[PDB]
RNA sequence: GACAAUGGUAGGAGAGCGUUCUAAGGGCGUUGAAGCAUGAUCGUAAGGACAUGUGGAGCGCUUAGAAGUGAGAAUGCCGGUG
RNA sequence: UAACUUGGGAGUCAGAACAUGGGUGAUAAGGUCCGUGUUCGAAAGGGAAACAGCCCAGACCACCAGCUAAGGUCCCAAAAU
RNA sequence: ACCGAUAGUGAACCAGUACCGUGAGGGAAAGGUGAAAAGCACCCCGGAAGGGGAGUGAAAUAGAACCUGAAACCGUGUGCUUACAAGUAGUCAGAGCCCGUUAAUGGGUGAUGGCGUGCCUUUUGUAGAAUGAACCGGCGAGUUACGAUUUGAUGCAAGGUU
């Protein structure tokens, strides 16, 4: 079939996460662990979690071989933002957007 | 082997077994209509072209009678609050060509 | 309106020198939560017309029933106490359509009560004939006495 | 016949309702012309 | 309704060659821009190029009427401030005749993509020679 | 009563957003540029229906002229001879004789010369 | 200065063409078996062997 | 039939469309109402239907009546997002 | 084919260019102020390259029909090398 | 023939409250799971949050952020197309390629050719380098009362009317 995992309302701006997700999209899932494990970026650990969960949804509760698995569809959507404030000078105030993201990964076996 | 006829204020080049869309004739569905105004005939075997030709007039079926797609005529004047929208659907009849 | 909505009475910012539009109070029409510009006023709708036209209309409303077979005279009813069973039975044994106007001479107790539970039966007296309710119905039930009342009254 | 009701012919009109678009005729300036004293709300030389 | 339109599948293109000896620049350029643009075919359609492939030879033998040998300056600006350069039809009929001819004819074609692609149908050569022998160049003459 | 009408605004704004699909970028998404582009589109269409009768005319004349010059005639003298000979086909629109049946076009050219 | 005119979301995505980030440049460890980062020490199991 | 007219701002005149509620009439609706989305439908325009998904409980049609009755501009107001 | 009277409802009171008769200015001004006509205003279409006011001409709608007006006919660009 | 959550009281909800001000004083925002909490036992990934199953339920894309769920905006994939071109972004003509409808002179895309300087306001005159609007959605401007007049309609008519 096609297994998927989701991480809803992660506290990272989604267009910082799309950077990392544009690396693992379409890779043999045996690579994608190591790729996410070796890169500088910060959105990589909280995607390693989601990937390993979507791969532990393949062996368990379905029955798939987790060598035969490519990362078919990874992506990230916007969540609810936390709008804060930052005092500029002279009485001004500038809004801040602590944005979130929903990280969705779907691994398949090509069958 | 074609013929040039004139039906609705417009010449038309026609051959044997051709569909034509002409403006709204006065004939009904199915009943055959024979064009009398022929301006040219020829193509392959004869060549008669004249101020007009008496004979071999096109015998053609009257296949369908309907209304074309709706154009929406719109025109406006800028900075002057003056716009106008009409709709239009041009009636036509389609004929099949039997004989020349 | 602007006067009645609570608050207001302070200019939210200077007339000049801020980037924003010049605004008078927080309770103007366009402001969310503002006063309403025009709209519902507490008022009345009743008017009148000449008396002759009243009598003319109330006679048209009955000539229409006589044009049709809406009218059907009967005698004074008889009841000891109000009961809707016999009343519905009488109404059904007279080929009457659903809504009948039961016009009695004077106000009656043994008829109003046994009639006013039914869906479409309206009892009324010659003192209370209505252009609305003659035409609402399509079947009259008057008594042999109230009819003379109305012809003596109506012109 | 309380569901077929026709008033006399010529006895009722719509009210003119200005300020509802250019097609009605009285849309933008609502019949008042352009700038002036007779184009303001409440603005009008008193009678006589 | 019915009116013919030429396609990429429908169009055939012939080659022509024409001596410029004894010719005037403009009087040749007009009759050649017509052939390039392809409006002597019967199947002329505006949107596709039904034109032909024209070869011009003996471009060192064109003529100029009146005092154009020294007048009739060609100007061109390099887009640098003060970068305007000047030449004359005399100093170009002998120095680079196959650009004289090119400019004269290419100012006569419309300035669009189809016109840009139609201008490169023109192959201009001084002297009576040309490398386009494998094309079966047909011999045209003006009128 | 209070007429809090909000179902009709959306409906006509949809009907005008959907009349501009295929337009570059924001022109097919936002009501206030899509509406302007639909107005301009209707105006251009009104104008172009008039010009489409003027463009094909010049096209037909171009091609009839290209055909007649092969027989060594102008367009002008061809049409003069035609109008003078009585032979009065829709000679511009029927630039199809020149392509389809070329021998009949030689026919017409010879009649045109005979009228001179 | 201020932008005179907002950036169309086509020009935004054109400017963001080169904002992609590159692969880590990794290899397979000849001892760990798992992946290492070339010229670095295997985080997973042990030595560097160089 | 025949003939005439049919550019148009300020402005005058006329005929209509649609929303909300009411009266009367006559319907539809868990075998699926409004609403939303999709379409290549119908009318001269405002507009109307139909099929299809989603939705899960009210809605239309006829004739009249009554209006907080129609939004693209007010450095409008409020919210959301670029 | 209008004219007039009686009534209901108005908007308008910043006009412009060109041609012609003048004042003022310097026989300056796309100046300014009057008479006279037209066009724009409130007018789209063809021509004057583009160009409210110049020339032709007044759009009910549709047609891949014809005759023409100003203006044109070597190529751009329809039609006379 | 009143509102129905930007409406109706400022306040449908712990509202004269957060909050703002030395003070007098100003003052919001905030409703809706389901018929019934039956509010997700147990397993798996994970530090947890969050998920995927199994369940409850008529329905879980009804999971307490809980009816429907639009637009802006942000994404993922693909059918046509685009790296010699001077673009108020469209309209008319049109090859090619790709599909197949409220079945009708079909829908998508668009090589190339013609024409073409947004809208509103104010002006003699604005493509205007004059104004206004980032976008989207909701709210937002000739009304009511009592009098005068003029018109049409109706009832009577030297009477008419409360």
């Amino acid at each position: 079939m096609e297994a998927k995992a989701v991480a809803r309302t992660i506290r990272i701006a989604p267009r910082k996460v799309r950077l990392v997700l544009d690396l693992i999209r379409g890779k043999n899932a045996a690579e994608a662990i190591a790729i996410l494990k070796l890169t500088n970026k910060a959105s990589s650990p909280v995607i390693e979690k989601v990937l390993m969960s979507a791969l532990a949804n393949a062996e368990h509760n379905y029955d798939m071989n987790t060598d035969e698995l490519v990362v078919k569809e990874a992506y990230a959507n916007e969540g609810p933002t936390l709008k804060r404030f930052r005092p500029r000078a002279q009485g001004r105030a500038s809004a801040i957007n602590k944005r979130t993201s929903h990280i969705t990964i779907v691994v398949s076996d090509g069958k | 082997m074609f013929a040039i006829i004139e039906t609705g204020g417009k010449q038309i080049k026609v051959e044997e077994g051709q569909e034509i869309f002409v403006e709204k004739l006065d004939v009904n569905e199915g009943d055959t209509f024979t064009f009398d105004k022929v301006l040219f005939v020829g193509g392959d075997s004869v060549k008669v072209g004249a101020p007009t030709v008496e004979g071999a007039t096109v015998t053609a079926t009257v296949n369908k009678q309907g209304r074309g797609k709706k154009i929406t005529v719109f025109t406006y004047k800028r900075r002057k609050n003056s716009k106008r929208k009409k709709g239009h659907r041009q009636p036509y009849t389609k004929l099949t060509i039997d004989k020349i | 309106n602007r006067s009645a909505v609570s608050g207001g009475g302070r200019k939210p910012w200077k007339q000049k020198g801020t980037g924003r539009a010049r605004q008078g109070t927080i309770r103007a029409p366009q402001w969310r939560g503002g006063g309403i510009v025009f709209g519902p006023t507490p008022r009345s709708y009743a008017y009148k017309m000449p008396k002759k036209m009243r009598r003319l209309a109330l006679r048209s409303a009955l000539s229409f029933k006589v044009q049709e077979n809406g009218l059907t005279v009967v005698d004074a009813f008889n009841f000891e106490a109000p009961k809707t069973k016999e009343f519905k039975n009488v109404l059904s044994t007279l080929e009457q359509p659903k809504k009948v106007l039961v016009v009695t001479e004077n106000e009656d107790v043994n008829v109003e009560l046994s009639a006013r539970n039914i869906p479409g039966v309206q009892v009324t007296t010659a003192q209370g004939l209505n252009v609305l309710d003659i035409t609402n119905a399509d079947s009259l039930v008057i008594t042999e006495a109230a009819a003379k009342k109305v012809e003596e009254v109506l012109g | 016949k309380l569901h077929e009701l026709k008033p006399a012919e010529g006895s009722r009109k719509e009210r003119n309702r200005v300020g509802r678009g250019v097609a009605t005729g009285n849309g933008k300036t609502s019949g008042r012309g352009h700038k002036g004293q007779k184009a303001r709300s409440g603005g009008g030389v008193r009678p006589g | 309704r019915q009116t013919f339109m030429a396609n990429e599948s429908n169009i055939e293109r012939k080659w022509y060659v024409i001596d410029a000896e004894g010719q005037t620049l403009g009087r040749l350029s007009s009759e050649v821009a017509s052939i390039l643009r392809g409006k002597n075919k019967v199947t002329y359609t505006p949107h596709v190029d039904t034109g032909d492939y024209v070869i011009v030879i003996n471009a060192s033998k064109i003529e100029f009427t009146g005092n154009k040998e020294t007048d009739k300056v060609y100007y061109r600006h390099s887009n640098h401030p003060g970068g305007i350069k000047s030449i004359t039809a005399g100093e170009l009929r002998r120095t680079n005749p196959e650009r004289l001819i090119e400019n004269s004819i290419k100012g006569m074609l419309p300035s669009t993509r189809l016109g840009e692609k139609q201008g490169k149908k023109l192959f201009v050569y001084g002297g009576a020679e040309h490398p386009h022998a494998a094309q079966q160049p047909e011999n045209y003459e003006l009128r | 009563p209070r007429v809090k009408g909000g179902t009709v605004t959306r409906a006509r704004r949809k009907k005008t957003i959907k009349l501009a699909k295929g337009y570059f970028g924001s022109k097919h998404t936002l009501y206030k540029v899509a509406k302007q582009q639909v107005m301009k589109s209707g105006q251009y269409a009104f104008r172009d229906r008039r010009q489409r009768k003027r463009d094909f005319r010049k096209l037909w004349i171009t091609r009839i002229n290209a055909a007649a010059r092969q027989h060594e005639m102008s367009y002008s003298r061809l049409m003069n001879g035609l109008k003078k000979a009585g032979i009065d086909i829709n000679r511009k629109m029927l630039s199809e004789i020149a392509i389809s049946d070329e021998k009949a076009f030689a026919q017409l050219v010879t009649k045109a010369k005979d009228a001179l | 200065a201020v932008p005179k005119r907002r950036t169309s979301k086509t020009r935004k995505n054109k400017r963001r063409t080169h904002f992609k980030i590159s692969v880590p440049g990794m290899t397979e460890c000849p001892n760990c078996g798992e992946y290492k980062l070339s010229h670095r020490v295997c985080k997973n199991c042990g030595s560097y062997n160089g």
